[PDB]
RNA sequence: UUGACCUCAAAUCAGGUAGGACUACGCGCUGAACAAUAAGCGCAGGAAAAGAAAAUAACCAUGAUUCCCUCAGUAACGGUGAAGCGGGAAAAGCUCAAAUUUGAAAUCUGGCAACAUUUCUUUUGUUGUCCGAGUUGUAAUUUCAAGAAGCUGCUUUGAGUGUAGACGAUCGGUCUAAGUUCCUUGGAACAGGACGUCAGAGAGGGUGAGAACCCCGUCUUUGGUCGAUUGGAUAUGCCAUAUAAAGCGCUUUCGAAGAGUCGAGUUGUUUGCAGCUCUAAAUGGGUGGUCAUCUAAAGCUAAAUAUUGGCGAGAGACCGAUAGCGAACAAGUAGAGUGAUCGAAAGAUGAAAAGAACUUUGAAAAGAGAGUUAAAUAGUACGUGAAAUUGCUGAAAGGGAAGCAUUGGAAAUCAG
RNA sequence: UUUCAAUGGCCCGUCUUGAAACACGGACCAAGGAGUCUAGCAUCUAUGCGAGUGUUUGGGUGAUGAAAACCCAUCCGCGAA
RNA sequence: GUUUGGGUAUAGGGGCGAAAGACUAAUCGAACCAUCUAGUAGCUGGUUC
RNA sequence: GCAGAUCUUGGUGGAAGUAGCAUUCAAAUGAGAACUUUGAAGACUGAAGUGGGGAAAGGUUCCAUGUGAACAGCAGUUGGACAUGGGUUAGUCGAUCCUAAGAGAUAGGGAAGCUCCGUAUGAAAGGCACGAUUUUUCGUGCCUAUCGAAAGGG
RNA sequence: AAAACUUUCAGCAACGGAUCUCUUGGCUCUCGCAUCGAUGAAGAACGCAGCGAAAUGCGAUACGUAAUGUGAAUUGCAGAAGAAUCAUCGAAUCUUUGAACGCACUGCGCCUUUGGGUUCUACCAAAGGCAUGCCUGUUUGAGUGUCAUU
């Protein structure tokens, strides 16, 4: 909805930003994983 | 950067003006990062952050040593200045009162303590 | 395999390793100085007591003892006074 | 599998002493040492006894 | 429920080290206290002699040891046992007397105030 | 990446990123005298 | 929606009408737990989070919880 | 044979400890022998490798090469020695890492700490 | 009027303290269907609980508790199922109530003040002073094993505070023998051969292939050295409120001992315990067999014992990626369900990324030459690469099944 | 080895019945997958000892792995009426 | 040709009995979850050179 | 030690390329145009919209740029896809405040207990003024929870 | 009766992921030790790196600060030069929550002190406080509770 608590805005933003491509240089430092 | 020993060789208001100066410098460097900066400036950000931490550390320890000096030899001192081992250890009987004995038991160990001896084969 | 053990397996903080266990290490002698100076740390306490001239126990022993070599009427006694006991070894004499 | 499987075996102390006596006597037989796999082809004597 | 015994050799060693730890502390005196000689209570075992708990008050008095100093020099006291025959008395009185003859008691440092 | 599915996924993203950028420069560019395929014969001692 | 986010455990198991979490029993002082729920216990027990303070205590024990500064 | 209950002979534990070692521990792990001349001069058989040390590769395809250590790559247990490189396809040079045990230190980068370390290990300077 | 006291309130009063979590082991409570079980509820500790006989026994007696073995599948009870004795492990004992200090509340919290002390400016006290608590009873003294009070003449004695050195314990840094000589194979020697060296070290691991001698280690070490913090003794200094306090031994003097508890009746649970009604005694009461034994209705207590958890350590005739934990890897993760809950699949390029520059074709993905490598029959759709199955080429067969067996022929191919 | 010729050759397991046939299982391959451990009793065989027999509750002891091996005080089990 | 949104309260089997009360239930009719449980098999299917 | 357990897990077949799933013209862009874009023509909903808004609900799904891996019972130059950035501004609009039916802590009382009943209940249930200051120790007088409405009140 | 098609055999290539070897994992046994929380735990949420999504670490001092040890790194790139994504660890920091504590669950209060401003009886900010039960003491009370007071 619209009348959303501010914690929800942080909660929604973090959940969405988890779906983000893992950087190329990240792989170059041995190993980094998903999920 | 900032060395901790020469930081500790200064006064509190001098440490405050240094902290204010460093916070300004950090703010300018983060402005440079959004406007497009060089690796030197981006590397200077971390050093400034650690330098702020060192100044804050020195200020806080000087403040707390003053509190420890003020409360030295007082029956009651602030909770953050008291020991923090565990909750259970703080509730335990002290070695003094854990060793308190009745006069009856004091007389027994005074007159009939465990003796030193040996048995010949 | 526990959640609390998987917690520090995936952690970067090192395990609080302590190195204290060395079996066969017998407790060192404090207490008597004369006994300490004549105690050989390898031997057992029964071997040490017998070598020093002392009795480890004043009662019977509850088992076979080691054999390393081929070994070669109230009133009268209630009133008698046992004439001390000889000191076999030097440590007992000391 | 259970940990209370029988791991240790009882042997009469007399049979153990029998087998140890038989093992020592076999050690004094040069032909059994060779079949065992020992390179004792130049040993001066069996049983081999050295000074103290 | 099945009770296993894989800690049997471990329990054996741990008890040996406890004797060693005890001897490490009380170094010259024996690791065990002296026990009395008692006769088991039944018609099947009364011909034997086994170790009792402690020496009776009558046994200690005949042996000259006060009940207060007995515990100090390692002589246990059994306030519950009594001597119904003089054979039990003589058996354990001489046990105490032999123990005393083989005993070396080390002196103690005492407090001595300057005045009377 | 010790996780085989993740290291594969990052490689495929890396491969697509590399191939896309290689032809980003290739189309921008579009030399023959200088850039010539080096062979074993050309590398013979 | 019959459940919302619980303030204590952060899971979407807080029943709006009963005003009670089906997971941890919030707002009861004690946490909901059951011995028939062995897998449920291991999902939220000690070690599933940070244990920031317990790691400090375990690390401080060896030296006897000493305080002060080195010489 | 090892007789201490404080040391483990387990392969699983030894390989975990080796590849889980922090940099301060890998610093000891990355040790090289001292040359014959340095050995009779300092009375020390081996030392940890340190940057700018002068070494000679003893084993491998680069057996015989010499140069200074331009980097000790502790996180991979590798020594990058100057001029010991590999030519990639595009013409760039990728330095070839050598295990610290496969080189020999011909000249040391002496400091006050290294001299203190040398005399500490029953040595002379 | 004034003031004592009792009872009961209030304060963001001074200072404390409780909760929740973990929960393997431990103690209570509750408790089924098919077991002093599971589930539920309460409360602990490093152990818990139990514990110094209202105990056994019937003996020549034993002597707190706990635990192990035995008793013993015995007695009993009608399949259930002990205990005493015996053998061992460990051992340690005790404190109150009931007494007039009565020639002296001798007792204690707190405030304030100094002074010390410290795992510690964080801890812990001491001394003084003041207000309170307390006579509706705080100390000393006594606990039945006794004991008090007198008497006696022997034997006794610190709840101090330093220093020194020794002996232990804990923590942290530090110290450590010998090939990388020769030849062969290989991308690499750690392989084979030769000549040697060390070993109180020939465990294990690492390093480009099986390394005692290259490296970390290992042995020495059942120790050196450096600190740090402690423990119980020893020697010694100072202090010591002893006009004191004890043990033993004597008696022409005394000796208190726990109640809605025991018990009886009756109703539940399994003699013990709970409810209910009734309700004691003083050589009394309990328990066993006139006798023996014990002394309830108050309290504490180390060790031997337990320990799927916690902090660590060492192992294994264990499993080897469909196994072993659900999870060797992003594993209680992704994902599913309104929810309680449910819950996977997924390890291996190479010694090194040297991960394929460059040219060409294509819009691109890719292809082809090329290149790296010991190897691309190692190209990340990456070790090895089975079968099912599929395409291709070769050979042959085929009129409504096919497989198979036997005997030979032909073709191909082997010993030869 | 493939193929041809002549000759022979009913689909395997399971279940039911005197017996079949039914009926049930079977698309194919790989990997996994079912008389195990333990307590008691009994028989037989072997081994040790023998009117005796049984070390491993426990103790002793074990420097080289010490959970091993080695030693055995008092009991107790069974037997000998 | 009076419905409804949001918020809400809450009694909930059966016969017996004039009622009251009981006599067993219930959490109503049930559902789902997890444990007990590896409940109860004279049976079915399979059981490896 | 497997051929079978309507066996377990994974892989793969025949069935089978089978069952099946109101626009037209020119132009532009593009490697590529039955499906994109523009213009023309022809049609469809016809104010009860295929219209324009909000609540609840979703959570970035809005916009711009790029790409055409996976989606697309077809495809795309394409999607609510992927990637990169941007975007929500209030003294007056809502919430915030009030109360509703009800819930609910407190007082008390049950209950072996997790907890239950109880909401002005036999609760000491909290205020205001006065005064040359009153034996510089305060007298006199008066009156007597919270939650629950983004649709109610303001 | 040639081809196609079907089948068989062999070769090659696919498909698949068995086998073999391995293994920072699991499982089992034994041994040592005893340490959560109102001085805010376990758990939850949100944040923090020059370039970071998970995991790890940490908490606005935010992949760490102090101190001590070691002695020259980190490493994917850039950049920097008592270094360190090092070790130890006795000093600190430690957001919002949670037994969770002013009251509620976007918020709404009260008390004390201090400060700011281009505006000072206004507004704003900061810091420190305000849960419940119980104990000891303190202070202030109440009672037609028990009394005393020539
Ligand atoms: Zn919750």
């Amino acid at each position: 909805p619209s009348h959303k608590s501010f914690r929800t805005k942080q909660k929604l933003a973090k959940a969405a930003r988890q779906n983000r491509p893992i950087p190329q240089w990240i792989r170059l430092r041995t190993g980094n994983t998903v999920h | 950067a900032l060395k901790t020993f020469e930081l500790r060789k200064q006064s509190q208001e001098n440490l405050a003006e240094q902290l204010q100066e460093l916070r300004q410098e950090l703010a300018s460097l983060r402005v440079q990062k959004i406007a497009g900066g060089s690796g030197s400036k981006l590397s200077k950000i971390k050093t400034t952050r650690k330098d702020i931490a060192r100044i804050l550390t020195v200020i806080n320890e000087s403040n707390r040593l003053a509190a420890r000096e003020a409360y030295k030899n007082k029956k009651y001192i602030p909770l953050d200045l008291r020991q923090k081992k565990t909750r259970a250890i703080r509730r335990a009987l002290t070695p003094y009162e854990q060793s308190r004995k009745t006069l009856k038991q004091i007389k027994k160990e005074r007159y009939f303590p465990l003796r030193k001896y040996a048995l010949k084969a | 395999a526990n959640p609390r053990q998987r917690n520090k397996q995936r952690s970067g903080k090192p395990r609080l390793t302590r190195r204290n266990a060395n079996k066969k290490a017998k407790a060192k002698i404090y207490g008597n100085f004369v006994i300490q100076q004549n105690w050989d740390k390898h031997a057992t306490l029964r071997q040490n007591y017998a070598r020093l001239g002392l009795l480890a126990t004043p009662n019977y022993v509850t088992g076979g003892v080691e054999k390393l070599y081929p070994d070669p009427t109230l009133d009268d006694v209630l009133d008698k006074e046992i004439s001390i006991a000889p000191a076999k070894t030097e440590v007992v004499r000391q | 599998t259970k940990t209370w499987r029988k791991w240790h075996v009882k042997v009469n102390q007399n049979e153990k002493r029998y087998a140890i006596a038989s093992a020592v006597a076999a050690s004094g037989v040069p032909s059994l040492l060779l079949a065992r796999g020992h390179r004792i082809e130049e040993i001066p004597e069996v049983p081999l006894v050295v000074d103290d | 429920y099945v009770k296993t015994w894989f800690n049997q050799p471990g329990r054996k060693l741990r008890r040996r080290q406890a004797r060693q730890t005890k001897a490490a502390k009380i170094a010259p005196r024996p690791v065990e206290a002296i026990r009395p000689a008692v006769k088991p209570p039944t018609i099947r075992y009364n011909m034997k002699v086994r170790a009792g708990r402690g020496f009776t008050l009558e046994e200690l008095k005949a042996a000259g040891v006060s009940r207060r100093v007995a515990s100090t020099i390692g002589i246990p006291v059994d306030h519950r046992r009594r001597n119904r025959s003089e054979e039990s008395l003589q058996r354990n009185v001489e046990r105490i007397k032999v123990y005393l003859a083989h005993l070396i008691v080390f002196p103690r440092k005492a407090g001595q105030p300057k005045k009377g | 990446i010790k996780n085989k599915i993740v290291r594969q996924q990052q490689y495929m993203k890396a491969l697509h990123q590399k191939n896309k950028d290689k032809l980003e420069r290739r189309k921008e560019r579009a030399r023959l005298s200088e850039n010539i395929p080096a062979t074993i014969e050309s590398k013979r001692v | 929606k019959s459940h919302t986010i619980c303030r204590r455990c952060g899971k979407r198991s807080f029943h709006i009408q009963k005003s009670t979490c089906a997971c941890c029993g919030y707002p009861a002082a004690k946490t909901r737990s059951y011995n028939w729920g062995a897998k449920a216990k291991r999902r939220r027990t000690t070690g599933t989070g940070r244990m920031s303070y317990l790691k400090k205590v375990h690390r401080s024990f060896k030296n006897g919880f000493r305080s002060g500064k080195p010489a | 044979m090892k007789f201490s209950r404080d040391v483990t002979s387990s392969r699983r534990k030894q390989r975990k400890a080796h590849f889980g070692a922090p940099s301060s521990v890998r610093r000891v792990l990355m040790s090289a022998p001292l040359s014959k001349e340095l050995r009779e001069q300092y009375k020390i058989r081996s030392l940890p490798v340190r940057r700018d040390d002068q070494i000679t590769v003893i084993r491998g395809s680069n057996k015989g090469r010499e140069g200074k250590i331009t980097s000790v790559y502790r996180k991979k247990f590798l020594l990058l020695i100057e001029r010991v490189t590999r030519e990639k396809a595009n013409g760039a040079s990728a330095p070839v890492g050598i295990d610290a045990s496969k080189v020999v230190i011909t000249k040391l980068h002496l400091d006050k700490d290294r001299k203190d370390l040398i005399v500490r290990k029953g040595g002379k300077v």
